[PDB]
């Protein structure tokens, strides 16, 4: 109940999703429907009940601070599609329209 | 009318490794080979935590007053951007590893205590190399142990900001986990200031000031910026929420965005790294690995060793400097004498020299004999002149 | 295909007395999927060459009288989520086609340390969100009890590869059933060991904190031996626990006369079909003609496991796959021109549905004004699922119901209704919430397609969970029926 147009649209920039006021509409009502199917946390008693991050009870697991030499640049860039230089390449202009 | 401001410095440890991966922290010119799987956010990739940088974050907090939390896990700040590979940046939210502290400081007047909130880990991202119209990407520094430091939003004028990096720059250089230099980048900060007329509870437009590269440099954004917005309050202006670009030419700081709300970053506990729990054991093994930092240390140098005003703060400028000083001292060169020849004269032969390791030239065990030669053996100073430069580029004593 | 119908032990001992020639067990693999997969369709990316290669090496050891490693010359698949140096890894996703991964998953060293043979890599859903192994990019794997039905998911290949005869053996990862399910769909033995018993270093992440490898196999005792192949910390995986003990077969064979079993009312539940319900109970008087001891008990959250464990599973997701940029490897949009464009065009051109629906619900649980209301609060909701555990197992050793609700629904049946394809985690979701160990084993056939008999485990007992399930299964199994499909 109640998902805009526009918060569909401030999802989607939040998760960098492309999408279109012909899946928006789509998207309105699919998320409607999975937060509905949510909402049925909200029948669970959780007052005073702390939220549980870790299932496993360990402690201070550090890594004694010694360098290990890196991969080759080679190996660093042989899977990335656009490179220039030994590095990654990508577009940049700035303008709010694109970005 | 107070401009109410408060700065977001950032902290290069230097560590071998970096924070959540093996690869060294100090890398070469050839760009993308400082690198591993983690560094490159390969799918299935795990961070592990850098032991000392957490011994270091919390050796540097202390240092700075703070409570150190016994409970500290890590959190995602999630965001996307070519330099910041995995998309979020481990960090910390809740339970920073250091909370409410402060420093002393001396503007004009006298004594200011400046809040510092908190201090928490993070590690560095890459850096984008814009060319042409694309942009180059290199990951040799993404994952570099850094560390966040917000001070309460306390400093009441540009030039307070500066003392304050100046103090702040000063104590975390003491405790030796950072040589915190802003022309190295090991040392950053951003500003924000905003203005509210007396009487009232209300602000006028909120500013985040971004590019400040020097001390220096953030007293003019920050004194242009209190200008420009000074002028807004006043003339007419649209009360607005904004992030603005320092220009280091022009002086001026430019509006490059204006935010429509708060940046979501959807924080959350990180859980691929299980939850610190820092007993007291621990506190003290790094608690006692701390020295004496430079406002007690200069409060050493007021009645014990009575020297002066001005003396006191610069020869506790760095622990190098204040430590060869200590160590000329004893050896047998006249407290007043080394004084006034640190001061001035190693002071500006350094800057003049660029000679700023002081470590691997002159050393006090040849420094303390030419202030002997002048105390008494020969007799007075003029010979000084270049007996000093020689004995400080070359070889041992006069 | 000869030996393609063996276990891990015998085809294990059918080697160590020279009986059988390493390399021709590879051969009758490959033979096996030549002649099988074309059907099941449970193999991505094949690796035949290296496999062959290491099988010479392999007969060579054998020859030398020099056989070691526990999995000595023993075939195995991998689902395509766990990474393999060298290997094509796809998370079954366009976004990864084509990915060449440049260093190696702890499990795969592990694996190979023991001298095992990769065979390839399995099928699954896209980045395993998905129950049916449906939302594939490649190809739709089917049930080999069932050809017009699903193998379950997301570790379908896995499940199939394995009831289908192409491999002894094979890894699936669990992050709210993705391997339990499939294995009682696929009438076989899978395991979910407890959260931190195997790295998770080299597995592409889907939920972090639920996220988990086990073993597949056709009976209880190979899955127990690959479980000990596979255990153990890593200094990889700060989350892996520092749990020495990685026996698991040491307790099998072992009566459970007196062993006190929990059954959940719950879960015989309004969701469990009246098939499914008859054979579990069925199996209950089972481990009573056995002497285990049965009762009823009560884990009253568990209906908020599937949701609870979507909020929490999308939300990491939502966080997880974000490095999926087409920058560095991967999916790269060719018509984006700006920056906003390639993360935008690169991610909805690379990603299924489904995956984008989770990211969706899972950006949108964690945002600025419902972060409390639908993260957190799930967060808080996982920890009265786990309370329940803590609660039974004050008195009982291991808990029992059914895998799945229901058996393995048809092809096309569920794959275009997400809500009633996510009501498939019922029994499965509250054991990776809680961070437990499970394992399902066939119990039952409804119309040919097999019941799911699920047996939940304290933290690191997954030993107690093969000596029950061992027992049982020599009351009921599917060993003879494989071979015969
Ligand atoms: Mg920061």
């Amino acid at each position: 109940t109640k998902v805009t147009r526009e918060e569909v649209e401030h999802i989607a920039n939040l998760a960098r999703l492309q999408i279109s006021p012909e899946e928006t509409e789509e998207m309105a009502n699919t998320l409607e429907s999975i937060l509905d199917f949510a909402k049925q946390n909200d029948s669970a008693d959780t007052e005073g009940v702390e939220p549980t991050y870790h299932v496993l009870d360990l402690q201070n697991v550090l890594r004694e601070d010694k360098a290990i030499k890196g991969i080759p640049q080679e190996l660093a860039l042989k899977n990335a599609k656009e490179t220039e230089d030994g590095q990654f390449k990508v577009p940049t202009i700035m303008n709010e329209e694109d970005a | 009318f107070e401009t109410v401001i408060g700065l977001e410095v950032h902290v290069e440890l230097k560590t071998d490794s970096k924070m959540f991966s093996p690869s060294p922290a100090h890398f070469g010119a050839e760009p993308n080979s400082n690198t591993n799987v983690i560094d490159l956010a390969y799918p299935g990739v795990l961070p592990v935590v850098n032991k000392r940088a957490v011994d270091w974050a919390m050796r540097a907090a202390m240092a700075l007053n703070m409570e150190i939390a016994t409970e500290s896990k890590f959190d995602r700040k999630n965001y996307f951007y070519p330099d910041n590979p995995k998309a979020y940046q481990i960090s910390q939210f809740d339970q920073p590893i250091g909370e409410n502290g402060y420093i002393d400081i001396e503007v004009d007047g006298e004594t200011k205590r400046i809040g510092i909130t908190r201090l928490h880990m993070e590690e560095d991202a890459g850096k984008s190399t814009h060319k042409g119209e694309y942009s180059l990407v290199d990951l040799n520094r993404q994952g570099t142990p850094l560390i966040e430091i917000v001070s309460e939003p306390d400093i009441r004028s540009p030039k307070e900001a500066y003392a304050y990096l100046e103090k702040l720059r000063s104590i975390i250089q003491y405790t030796g986990v950072s040589d915190v230099k802003m022309e190295e980048g090991s040392l950053r900060c951003d500003a924000n200031i905003s203005l509210r007329p007396y009487g009232q509870e209300k602000f006028g437009t909120k500013a985040e000031l971004k590019n400040l590269n020097s001390f220096n440099y953030v007293r003019k954004g920050l004194e242009y910026e209190e200008k420009r917005q000074e002028e807004e309050l006043l003339n007419g202006g649209e009360i607005g929420q904004e992030t603005r670009r320092f220009d280091e030419s022009t002086g001026k700081t430019i509006l490059m965005r204006v935010k429509e709300g708060s940046d979501d970053y959807r924080y959350f506990p990180e859980p691929d790294i299980v939850p610190l729990y820092i007993d007291d054991a621990w506190k003290e093994r790094v608690r006692q690995t701390i020295p004496e930092l430079p406002d007690e240390r200069k409060a050493k140098y007021v009645n014990e060793l009575g020297l002066p005003a001005y003396d006191a703060h610069v020869l506790t400028l760095t622990k190098e400097m204040s430590d060869f000083f200590e160590s000329t001292i004893e050896h047998g060169a006249d407290v007043k004498l080394t004084s006034n020849w640190l001061m001035g004269g190693v002071n500006e032969y350094l800057n003049k020299n660029q000679v700023e390791l002081l470590d691997t030239k002159l050393t006090p065990e040849n420094l303390a004999g030419m202030i002997k030669l002048i105390e008494d053996g020969t007799m007075s100073s003029k010979i000084a002149k270049k007996v000093f430069p020689e004995l400080a580029a070359k070889g041992g004593n006069a | 295909m000869s030996i393609r119908y063996e276990s891990v032990e015998n085809l294990l001992t059918l080697i160590k007395d020279k009986k059988i020639k390493p390399s021709d067990v590879v051969k009758d693999i490959y033979d096996a999927i030549e002649e099988t997969d074309p059907t099941i369709k449970s193999f991505l990316a094949l690796d035949k060459e290296n496999a062959i290669k290491k099988a010479q090496e392999l007969d060579e050891l054998q020859a030398k009288d020099q056989m070691d490693g526990k999995l000595f010359g023993i075939p195995m698949g991998i689902k395509d989520n766990i990474i393999t140096n060298g290997l094509e890894t796809t998370c079954a996703s366009k976004m990864l086609e084509g990915f060449v991964p440049i260093y190696e998953s702890t499990v795969m060293e592990k694996l190979h340390k023991e001298n095992a043979v990769l065979i390839g890599k399995l099928n699954m859903d896209e980045f395993a969100m998905g129950g049916s192994t449906e939302t594939s990019y490649f190809k739709k794997t089917v049930n080999p009890f069932d050809h017009k039905a699903v193998p379950g998911g997301s570790s379908g290949g896995s499940a199939a590869a394995v009831a289908a005869g192409l491999v002894p053996l094979s890894l699936g990862s669990d992050t709210g059933g993705s391997i339990r399910q499939p294995a009682a769909y696929c009438g076989v033995v899978g395991m979910k060991p407890t959260y931190g018993r195997v790295s998770r270093f080299g597995l592409v992440a889907f939920a972090s904190s639920l996220d988990q490898i086990g073993p597949l196999t056709r009976n209880v005792k190979d899955n127990a031996i690959v479980l000990e192949a596979i255990s153990g910390a890593d200094v990889n995986d700060s989350t892996s626990a520092p749990v020495d003990d990685v026996d698991f077969t040491s307790e099998i064979g072992k009566d459970i006369k007196g062993l006190k079993v929990a059954l959940p009312k719950e879960y015989l539940g309004e969701g469990v079909a009246d098939d499914v319900k008859e054979a579990v109970q069925n199996a209950v008087e089972t481990l009573k003609s056995l002497g285990a001891v049965v009762e009823e008990v009560s884990l009253p959250n568990t209906k908020f496991g599937i949701p609870s464990y979507y909020v929490i599973a999308s939300s990491e997701a939502s966080s997880n796959l974000s490095r999926f940029d087409g920058i560095r490897y991967g999916y790269h949009s060719k018509e984006a021109h700006s920056l906003e464009e390639l993360y935008k065009m690169s991610r909805s051109e690379g990603f299924g549905k489904e995956v984008k629906r989770r990211i969706f619900l899972g950006t949108f649980a964690l945002s600025s004004g419902y972060y409390d209301a639908y993260y957190k609060k799930s967060q808080k909701v996982r920890t009265l699922i786990k309370n329940d555990f803590d609660k039974v197992f004050e008195n009982y050793d291991v808990v029992v119901g059914p895998t799945a609700p229901t058996t393995a629904f048809n092809l096309g049946e569920e794959i275009d209704d997400p809500l009633t394809m996510y009501a498939n985690d019922l029994l499965t979701t509250p054991v990776n919430l809680a961070g437990l160990p499970g394992i399902s084993v066939p119990c039952g056939q409804s119309n040919g397609r097999p019941i799911g008999l699920q047996f939940i485990g304290k933290p690191f007992d997954e030993k107690t969970l093969y000596r029950v399930a061992y027992q049982y299964e020599t009351q009921y199994n599917l060993h003879d029926v494989y071979e015969k499909l």
